């Protein structure tokens, strides 16, 4: 097929990353709009770019979630890494959360010229999923909202192979581009 | 700092010190064994992606055999060891190449030059993906002959 | 004694790490339950695993301590590094602090299956001290409490040689495994 | 001129760092007391060591600045990096801020023996500017105050060549020497 | 981790693979071309300052030609890539040398030994500044002969 | 990034460029001098523990002689320079080996192969501790002959 020089051959590898389901979360997507992160073989999360909002309240009850430790620690760490890698995040009105019962729900409002929270939030989306008219490090999408939410595990990511690299890379940049909101911190 | 993890001994008769990938690791390709040279190449290199992946594989294998799965995830180990297993900014370099519009690493397919007669391999490197598709083998043929020349030179130098 | 090949000998080194007392804090322990960290030749800290609690209030008056800068900066930085390396710390009820007069007192409640603050707190203990039935990256001890407190300097760590490596390694992982408690941060 | 061995010559380079004005902020100073950081070819900041205070209120309205995103993101990130690299910062009374209209104003009170906020603040000053009787890693200056403030771009730094290395190095140490002010964080 | 950025191809006929600095880059010194050896020297070195600077230069050039300036700064790229372009603690080492009172790197002037006949160069290294002034060439003459010996040894070894 | 600190000149006649440990440094063993080769070995290595320790020793010596003790600690210097003196994830690797249950580095005892006739030394490496005790010299004898072979090969190659 692909023979180079006289004997070297372009044999390729397709690493089955499901073998890392027991230690690392894997990212894969279905139709370029439904991205997914699966941790273990029992739980995962939806990442849906859509015009429909499941949440109509501007709250994120994080300290209430930590008070009642009834959630999965892996998922909360995943979303913590996701939220600490958002470049120059400064508008807290956009983010909305739901954690009742241990469910993981996070909605983002991508409403807007550039220098918008939508820019950085899409940036960290493609930092994580690696699946995807904007220029000069500014990206715009017709989708008004994005939803992250808890789900069971299936094989519903035909479009993309599962990979952990998105989360491992996102761990690097957490708290890197954060703004100061208090002097003492 | 840099990575410090070392590859666990692999139960491969042909390759004593080189990480050998089993049937489960490689999709629909049974078992292949790489050798000590290819895996040990990046004990100084910070610009290779596949050997970081096989370090992740070996860390997972150690964590499974020598601890208990318990059916619930322990993200503690991976969050502590991620900087000890893989390079931290190679993913940044590929993200930047992706943003700029040059072909970037997929991190799923890796290509290598299997020496048919002897069975040696170069350390596999990422198959570039661009424009929503894999690059044609013609496009990076030059890189292929680059790696071929590298392999020949390294082998001849080490043998002498 | 230990001769290898024909001339090479297994001569060993016992580095006197007290020579680094003027720049680096040194960790050493006495009876596998009293661990110590000595900074300088004048001040150090107790690390005692015990069933007795010196503190009965669930406070940590950190901003009050910073307001009245009457403490030793080295000790506060030591405990700051210790508290920022606790993996996935999420229950703040456990930690208790006392800083009146510049004294450094920190107590930890190790009450509990796994996924408990005790697991991560023991993890960072053996990250620091390096002196020590739990499995699968979960560790349990019969000791209900742990105490860190100010003390003078003596030679009371027969069990373990003093070494700085615990603190230098702990500096690496600070803020690495932290949870998000606010959107802006 | 400077000839070594028989043929090697000490030819020197003077890198024009203005060629990096479009991606990196450059640091240069005028009279050893007026330091500057220029980002782009349109905006920069004053760093003046002086006995005169432009600000007489002990506030830093950071969350108000993030609410009304009318400022330049580059300047806010610059000052964020500057404030997260201050070693062992513990006295918040000193720092004062003004952000009305997008203007960047930060004043520091260098009032004081050592172990003072002035020590660390001068340390990070010479971390950034690299332009400059104190001993044993303690530095004192007769100047009571320091001012950072917005300005346009000119060539007013005869004393020092513009360089980006101060900010790139300051990015390394951000959040490294920070004190814990809350258990959860 | 460490730096992973690679130098973009430079349009210099004499130096195909080595970053060549144009007129704008060098103050009042027109254009000079370095070569592939000098620029590739620090693909393993973490203790050189000038090649980190030329990596910053090449990153700026890529960001300008292949994106749009838009007249407003994008600090995102530099904040993401700073660890992928330059070493993170070399600046720390020079800050420490400065605090202690030994001559530290300026990061503005760099000196190198231009081979007059052939035009090769050592990788330029920082001209030490102390006491508020540049060190006299007599003071670090020993370092100059150090680099001269290094260049001769490296060249002779590579040629053979 | 990686470490960038360089070893200060040591007042040892036998070893001009190699860090020599005085009486105070070594418990009950007077003074020993190592040499330039052993100390300079890890200017590229990130997997050695003892030379990081002697870099800590040299940093302490510099901080004492060229600053003032003042009788109160300055943690600023060590917190700034820790990444410039030692590797940041080697301690992580030894912590992981400890958790898994394989012998881990103590960081107190270090063993080396002193060449009796000539006085050369390998760079000392950590004496493995396990199960709450030091490993018997029989257990890691294989590693000892590994280092012996390494020393012989390196010496013969460098001499030629
Ligand atoms: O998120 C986010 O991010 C965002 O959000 C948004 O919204 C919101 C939401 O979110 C929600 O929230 C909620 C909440 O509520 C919650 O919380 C909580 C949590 O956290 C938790 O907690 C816990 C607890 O509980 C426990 O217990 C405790 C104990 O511990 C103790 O403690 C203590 C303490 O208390 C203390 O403290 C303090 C200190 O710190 C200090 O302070 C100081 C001061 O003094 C100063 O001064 C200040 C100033 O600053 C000022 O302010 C200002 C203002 O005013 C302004 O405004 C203005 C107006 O007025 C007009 O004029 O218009 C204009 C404008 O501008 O602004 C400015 C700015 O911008 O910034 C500002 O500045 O005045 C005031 C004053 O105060 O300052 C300083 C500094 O800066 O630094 C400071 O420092 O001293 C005092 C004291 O008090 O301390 C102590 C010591 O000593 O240490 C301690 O002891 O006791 C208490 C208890 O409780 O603990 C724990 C631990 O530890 O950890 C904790 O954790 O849990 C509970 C809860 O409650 O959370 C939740 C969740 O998450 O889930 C949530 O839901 O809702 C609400 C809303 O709002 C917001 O908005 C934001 O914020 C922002 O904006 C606003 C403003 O105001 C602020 O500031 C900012 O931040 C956010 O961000
Ligand atoms: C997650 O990965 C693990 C290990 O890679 C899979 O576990 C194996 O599953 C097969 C399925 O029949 C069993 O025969 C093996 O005994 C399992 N091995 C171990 C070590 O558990 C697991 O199947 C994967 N999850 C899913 C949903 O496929
Ligand atoms: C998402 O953001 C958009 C725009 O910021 C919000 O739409 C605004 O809603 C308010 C409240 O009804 C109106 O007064 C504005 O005129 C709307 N602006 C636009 C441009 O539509 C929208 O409400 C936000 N989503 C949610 C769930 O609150
Ligand atoms: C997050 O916390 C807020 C705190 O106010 C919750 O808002 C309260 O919700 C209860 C629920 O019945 C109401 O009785 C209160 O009146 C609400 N507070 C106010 C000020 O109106 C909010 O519900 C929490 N988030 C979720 C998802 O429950
Ligand atoms: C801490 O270490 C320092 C230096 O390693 C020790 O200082 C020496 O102490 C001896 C004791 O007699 C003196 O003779 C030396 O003059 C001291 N040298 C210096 C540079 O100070 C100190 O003793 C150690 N602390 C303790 C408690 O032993
Ligand atoms: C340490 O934690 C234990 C358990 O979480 C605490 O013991 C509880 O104390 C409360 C208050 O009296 C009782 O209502 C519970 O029944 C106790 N539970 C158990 C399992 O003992 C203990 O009080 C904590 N220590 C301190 C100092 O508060
Ligand atoms: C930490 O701060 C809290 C703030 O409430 C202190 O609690 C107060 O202590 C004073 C001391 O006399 C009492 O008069 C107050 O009534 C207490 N507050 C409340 C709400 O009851 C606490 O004492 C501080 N910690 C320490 C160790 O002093
Ligand atoms: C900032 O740097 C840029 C690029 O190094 C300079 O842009 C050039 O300016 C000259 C001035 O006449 C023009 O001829 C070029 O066409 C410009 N090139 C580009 C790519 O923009 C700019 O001048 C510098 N800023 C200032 C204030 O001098
Ligand atoms: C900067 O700090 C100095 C000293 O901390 C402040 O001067 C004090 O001001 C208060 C208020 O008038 C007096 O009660 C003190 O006696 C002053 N002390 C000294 C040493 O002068 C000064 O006010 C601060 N600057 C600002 C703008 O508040
Ligand atoms: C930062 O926030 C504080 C919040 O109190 C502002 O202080 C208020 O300023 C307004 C302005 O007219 C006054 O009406 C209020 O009375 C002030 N608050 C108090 C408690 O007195 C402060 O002005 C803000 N900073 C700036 C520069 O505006
Ligand atoms: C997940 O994997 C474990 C380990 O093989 C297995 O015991 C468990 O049944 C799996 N989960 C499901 C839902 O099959
Ligand atoms: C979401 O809204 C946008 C603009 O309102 C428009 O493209 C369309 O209605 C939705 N987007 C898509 C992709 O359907
Ligand atoms: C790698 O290529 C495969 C080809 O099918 C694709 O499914 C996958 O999404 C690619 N990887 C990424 C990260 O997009
Ligand atoms: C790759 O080759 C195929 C034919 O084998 C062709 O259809 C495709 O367009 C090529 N890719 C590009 C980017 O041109
Ligand atoms: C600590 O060491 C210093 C420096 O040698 C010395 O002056 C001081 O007396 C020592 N402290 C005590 C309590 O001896
Ligand atoms: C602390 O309590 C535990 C359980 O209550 C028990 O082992 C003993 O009473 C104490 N532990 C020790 C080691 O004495
Ligand atoms: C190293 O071995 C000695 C032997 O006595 C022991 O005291 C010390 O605790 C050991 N080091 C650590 C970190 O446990
Ligand atoms: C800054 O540089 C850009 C790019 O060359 C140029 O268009 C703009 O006019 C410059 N700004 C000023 C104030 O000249
Ligand atoms: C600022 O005040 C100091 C002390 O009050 C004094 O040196 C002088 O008045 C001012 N400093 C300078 C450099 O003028
Ligand atoms: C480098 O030397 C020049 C010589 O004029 C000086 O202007 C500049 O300030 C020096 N660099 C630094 C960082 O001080
Ligand atoms: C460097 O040489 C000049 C004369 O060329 C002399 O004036 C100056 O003092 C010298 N520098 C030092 C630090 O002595
Ligand atoms: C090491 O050897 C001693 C005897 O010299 C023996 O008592 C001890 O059990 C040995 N260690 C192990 C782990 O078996």
């Amino acid at each position: 097929t692909s023979l180079y020089k006289g004997v070297y051959e372009l044999q390729t590898l397709e690493l089955n990353m499901e073998t890392l389901n027991m230690t690392m979360p894997l990212s894969c997507t279905k139709n370029n709009s439904h991205h997914y992160i699966m941790v273990g073989n029992e739980t995962g999360l939806e990442l849906t770019l859509t015009n429909t909002s499941i949440i109509n309240h501007k709250f994120c009850n994080l300290s209430d979630a930590h008070k009642k430790n009834l959630y999965d620690h892996a998922l909360m760490s995943i979303i913590s890494t996701f939220h600490l890698s958002i470049p120059n995040f400064n508008q807290y009105e956009a983010m909305s959360c739901d954690f009742n019962g241990g469910k993981i729900s996070v909605q983002y409002n991508l409403s807007h010229h550039c220098g918008t929270v939508a820019n950085g939030v899409l940036q960290t989306f493609m930092r994580m999923a690696w699946g995807g008219r904007g220029n000069w490090d500014c990206i715009m999408t017709s989708y008004q909202y994005l939803i992250i939410q808890n789900t069971t595990w299936e094989d519903h990511c035909q479009f993309s192979r599962p990979s952990p690299i998105g989360y491992l890379g996102l761990l690097s940049q957490r708290t890197r581009d954060i703004y100061i909101s208090r002097r003492l911190l | 700092g840099t990575f410090t993890w070392t590859l666990s001994d692999s139960e491969g008769k042909d390759t004593p010190g080189g990480y050998c990938l089993t049937r489960w690791m490689l999709i629909e390709a049974e078992l292949k064994c790489f050798g000590n040279t290819a895996v040990a190449k990046c004990n100084e290199k910070h610009d290779e992606e596949f050997c970081d992946m096989l370090r992740l594989f070996d860390f997972n294998k150690q964590a499974i055999q020598r601890l208990k799965a318990e059916a619930q995830m322990s993200i503690q180990l991976i969050n502590k060891a991620v900087n000890a297993l893989i390079n931290d900014q190679l993913i940044m370099k590929n993200h930047l190449r992706d943003i700029m519009g040059i072909p970037y690493c997929n991190y799923s397919k890796y290509w290598y030059l299997n020496h048919t007669t002897t069975g040696r391999t170069s350390l596999p490197k990422c198959w570039l993906v661009s424009n929503g598709s894999y690059l044609n083998e013609t496009h990076f043929s030059d890189d292929i002959e680059q790696q071929a020349d590298n392999m020949i030179t390294e082998m001849l130098q080490k043998e002498y």
